[PDB]
């Protein structure tokens, strides 16, 4: 059980590092759309093209 | 008195035989218990994973 907990902790830390890096990567992709998404939302609230 | 000697020897021999049988059964049951605990350890490790 201790060995299983240790290996689970190891894979958890590895996955945490990998997911943090991959989220840092996908941050640029999200920022690539942020502007168009904001424009679309503004147009939707106004009921007309922004 | 003689019979008593024969009965003491027979009791010692029977005690030795029964001790051998009891320890054999105990070793078998100990192996079964160890197998059960190892399988439970595998199950616990799988649950943790």
């Amino acid at each position: 059980r201790a060995q299983a907990s240790g290996e689970v902790a190891q894979t958890l830390t590895q996955a945490d590092q990998q997911l943090s890096a991959q989220g840092d990567q996908v941050r640029s992709g999200l920022e690539s759309s942020v502007d168009g998404l904001s424009a679309k939302l503004a147009s939707r609230i106004l009921g007309v093209d922004v | 008195l003689a019979d008593a000697d024969a009965m003491h020897a027979k009791a010692l021999a029977d005690a030795k035989a029964e001790s051998e049988k009891v320890t054999e059964e105990a070793k078998q049951d100990s192996e079964r218990i160890a197998a059960q605990l190892s399988e439970q350890a595998g199950s616990e490790a799988e649950r943790i994973k």
